[PDB]
RNA sequence: GAUGGGGAAGCUCCGUUUCAAAGGCCUGAUUUUAUGCAGGCCACCAUCGAAAGGGAAUCCGGUUAAGAUUCCGGAACCUGGAUAUGGAUUCUUCACGGUAACGUAACUGAAUGUGGAGACGUCGGCGCGAGCCCUGGGAGGAGUUAUCUUUUCUUCUUAACA
RNA sequence: CUUGUGACGGCCCGUGAAAAUCCACAGGAAGGAAUAGUUUUCAUGCCAGGUCGUACUGAUAACCGCAGCAGGUCUCCAAGG
RNA sequence: UCUAAGGGUCGGGUACGAUCAACUUAGAACUGGUACGGACAAGGGGAAUCUGACUGUCUAAUUAAAACAUAGCAUUGCGAUGGUCAGAAAGUGAUGUUGACGCAAU
């Protein structure tokens, strides 16, 4: 039935000064200020979370190797997986209907 | 069980107001609160987000609309209006 | 601050060259509720981690014991 | 950092390959 | 009728080298015991050639040229089979399916492979196959 | 006497406009090469919700012509116009919902919306929600058209100003009754300090000219001269009629 | 709130990117050498403004008459800079594996561009975690005991970091 | 019970900050090996981290109300019946 | 002093049994100087009239109201070289990061 204080000056229960209750090996309780918690990464495209890539603070991305941070595809650690495969689909599909348009739009003015 | 006679969803406001207001806010809730059609996706998924601003949960689109409908009847006939005369300007 | 669970691991950590200091810690555990057996912690101050090998056989551990370098400080507890 | 560092990185090989110059 | 063929070159949409082309020298339509899907047995370039003007003399051509092809195992719903083709007969017989699950083996094809790419491109043939699919 | 409330609503002391919560000017793009010699296409990024404003904004992102970058426009959303839209903006563009053809290029009957007064400033007319401008004639030597105003007027500009084709997004909102000081005070919250107001015949004759008298009344007429001064014009300024006509 | 400007007899007023010729950035080249001349890149455009907003990184035990997340002992972490060794990679120069989502100790990337994080309302119910509360057995200590009570109270703990 | 958090749902003519800072991607400039290198986003190893505050009260006696004034003055922890 | 109902986890070739743990409700006897939400805690109610719709606000230190505000209704001005307002002046300002479903005045 102990009882907490803060160990910073800050009085106020703002954001940045949220405590957790912990027992001591001297047994006794204490106060111990957590910082905030991250938000995982998100896509550029889609806007969902980004699989495979670590949650930190943003100073600590520089801490944490290549790995940590990106996936094995091209635009590994940016965009999602279906949207890098639906961009993949549209730029192969729409540079074919730009050959086709090309071929067509020179044709009927060459017989005209 | 059918809890109300006819106040609807402007039970919430008890007594006040005065029902002549109150059915008018009613009328417009219903539109304001109801799903709509995805043009899209063709599902029943689109929900308001804010005034004019209506959003599909299923496809992700977001389409802008009227205030408290997905469609005016003012930006209907607009429509069917340009699409006439876009057809009227070739010939 | 590390766990290290390998023996020749170990002693390659042991000359490091930065290495001055190992202590030997001693323990009585009961792995069971028969048997009380004899821990033997081996931890070696490195200049930024300290790296504890936990060896539960005292023959391997005396076996280790006179492994280490002579030029170790070691401190017996 | 990435400019910071970018320049460390350098500073590093200009060192080096300026010692191995000799 | 049917057009995955043995010759065909496609655009893979999913893995390590997603938008990259290969060419299919390998179909298995009905799958196999360690590949219960249809899936081809490719082979495509990883590092594209770069883009040669007149003005580098020899060194940076030679530096520029290089290829660095893959074998890869894919599924038919992770390729995007295109309308062009390209011939296959200088390496449809040194990759097979049992030059996979052994990577001196695989180093042995990439290399021909690898060979075979080069004087492909050296020579005037397939623009679109030696071009990058930008996205 | 003292000062009085709408002689002091021009110092913008208390009295300017909240603007932390605003996403930026809604103008049009800038007409520089391509929007008066050809087009340009852009696409919808967003549509999203301006503080203060009752109608919903998009963000449409076009292609910088002369340099390698991406420019960001803050358009006023068009009824109908969508997510991943292409928006067409020049002199060729194609006659449909969310273009931004000049009113030189659009033919009778035409309704378009965010309007140039002049070419070049960036939107002026019909940008609340709901409204929209018709083109009512034009005139191609002195090169000019006619257009309806949402206020029933018939303005007559430049042939060369553009306008968004469409009605802008949100309409229909003021058909629905507030109900609730709560949402006329959230509803100002986010616009400026114009709310509550105390009617002045409430007041001592020193904070207004309707205030004082044993009754609250206004006293002389309400209706003021427009030649009237400062601290003067409180009431109807320069009515040419009033009541309620039948 | 200066400057460029524009008012004002003037103390000073307006304005904060404006009717301005508004600057610095990296590679280096040269090794009379200093840092000009080879270059190339970029156009925000002062500054002040939060001990409750944002924000690199420390915990436990002990210690004084009076100090401690600050001292002592132990155990960590971050930033800036030096740097060598091992490991990795390469004769197919700049890695392999998995159908894939993706994995690993590493596994060049300038200019320029794009994206993410920072970065976010309030209420309601539900799930999970921590601390506290309640409680059983057991190992210690204390209390009541005419009677009764295998009883009443108390100790049985585990930090940051990996 | 207090508190942290997750997935949701309701509400709005209210849809509920900005910047410093950090990371990734696209791009392919340039540098590059074979008797040798290239890499210090992998591991280990070396050095330094300046200035100012830091005691105590925070209220029926340490603040403000002429004062050791029943007044006023922001907030955290919260046992059993 | 009892009764009844409300559960979890394990067990079945290719209907149930075992174990464990909750305070919620309903009912029945019996009993007492008819007491029992036993202290604490804790709505007086009805029939009408005047007035303001309501929630809200104010005369700090004699007036909290029927006064003010309010949503609703209506009128007026204004298409930017503009309406309303500021400034001694200005290459000066507020509305205005605005545009008639808006701003301003009643
Ligand atoms: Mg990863
Ligand atoms: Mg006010
Ligand atoms: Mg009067
Ligand atoms: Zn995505
Ligand atoms: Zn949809």
């Amino acid at each position: 039935a102990q009882r907490v204080t803060f160990r910073r000056r800050n009085p106020y229960n703002t954001r940045s000064n949220k405590i957790k209750v912990v027992k001591t090996p001297g047994g006794i309780l204490r106060a111990q200020h957590v910082k905030k918690l991250a938000t995982r990464p998100k896509c550029g495209d889609c806007g969902s979370a980004l699989q495979g890539i670590s949650t930190l603070r943003p100073r600590q991305y520089a801490t944490v190797s290549k790995t940590h941070k990106t996936v094995s595809r091209a635009y590994g650690g940016s965009r999602c997986a279906n949207c890098v495969k639906e961009r993949i689909i549209r730029a192969f599909l729409i540079e074919e209907q730009k050959i086709v348009k090309k071929v067509v739009k020179e044709q009927t003015e060459a017989a005209k | 069980a059918k809890r109300t006679k006819k106040v609807g969803i402007t039970g919430k406001y008890g007594v006040r107001y005065g029902s002549s207001l109150r059915r008018q806010v009613k009328k417009l809730e219903i539109q304001q609160h109801a799903r709509y059609d995805c043009s899209f996706c063709g599902k029943k998924t689109v929900k308001r987000g804010a005034a004019g601003i209506w959003t599909c949960s299923c496809c992700k689109k977001t389409v802008a609309g009227g205030a408290y409908t997905v469609s005016t009847a003012a930006a209907a006939t607009v429509r069917s209006t340009i699409r006439r005369l876009r057809e009227m300007v070739e010939a | 601050a590390r766990e290290i669970t390998d023996i020749k691991q170990f002693l390659e950590l042991t000359r490091r060259a930065d290495v001055k200091t190992a202590t030997v810690k001693i323990n009585k555990k009961l792995n069971k509720a028969g048997k009380p057996f004899r821990q033997t912690k081996f931890k070696v101050r490195g200049s930024s981690s300290l790296y504890t090998l936990v060896i539960n056989d005292a023959g391997k551990a005396k076996k280790l014991i006179q492994s280490l370098p002579p030029t170790l400080k070691v401190n017996r507890l | 950092m990435r400019a910071k560092w970018r320049k460390k990185r350098t500073r590093r090989l200009k060192r080096k390959r300026r010692k191995v110059r000799a | 009728a049917k057009f995955l063929k043995a010759g065909k070159v496609a655009v893979v949409v999913r893995g390590r080298y997603a938008g990259k082309k290969v060419v299919i020298v390998k179909p298995h339509d009905e799958g196999s015991k360690s590949h219960p899907f249809g899936h081809a047995l490719v082979a495509g370039i990883e590092r594209y050639p770069l883009k040669v003007t007149k003005k580098h003399g020899a060194k940076k051509v030679a530096k520029r040229t290089k290829i660095k092809p893959f074998i890869k195992v894919v599924n038919y719903n992770h390729l995007l089979p295109t309308r062009y083709t390209l011939d296959v007969e200088a390496f449809k017989s040194v990759v097979s399916t049992e030059t996979f699950e052994q990577p001196s083996q695989r180093e042995e094809a990439k290399k021909v492979v690898k060979k075979a790419f080069e004087e492909r491109h050296q020579a005037g043939k397939n623009q679109w196959f030696f071009s990058k699919l930008r996205f | 006497g003292r000062v009085i409330r709408n002689q002091r609503k021009g110092a913008g002391s208390i009295f300017t406009s909240h603007t932390r919560l605003r996403q930026g000017a809604a103008k049009l793009r800038t007409l520089d090469y391509a929007e008066r010699h050809g087009y340009i296409r852009g696409i919808v990024k967003q549509i999203v919700h301006d503080s203060g404003r009752g109608a919903p904004l998009a963000k449409v992102v076009f292609r910088d012509p002369y340099k390698y970058r991406l420019r960001e426009e803050i358009f006023i959303a068009n009824e109908g116009v969508h997510t991943g839209q292409f928006i067409y903006a020049g002199k060729k563009a194609s006659l449909n919902v969310g273009n931004v053809l000049p009113l030189g290029s659009v033919p009778e009957g035409t309704i378009v919306s965010n309007v140039e007064e002049k070419p070049g400033d960036r939107g002026a007319l019909a940008r609340a929600s709901g409204n929209y401008v018709i083109i009512i004639g034009h005139n191609p030597d002195e090169n000019k058209t006619r257009v309806r105003l949402p206020s029933g007027a018939k303005k007559v500009i430049s042939s060369d100003a553009r306008g968004v084709i469409g009605v802008i997004a949100g309409g229909g909102r003021v058909d629905k009754p507030l109900l609730k000081a709560g949402r006329a005070f959230h509803k100002y919250r986010l616009k400026r300090n114009s709310w509550p107001k105390t009617r002045g015949v409430a007041m001592n004759p020193v904070d207004h000219p309707h205030g004082g008298g044993n009754h609250q009344h206004i006293g002389k007429a309400s209706t003021i001269s427009r030649g009237a001064v400062s601290g003067q014009k409180a009431g109807l300024i320069a009515a040419r009629r009033t009541g309620l006509l039948r």
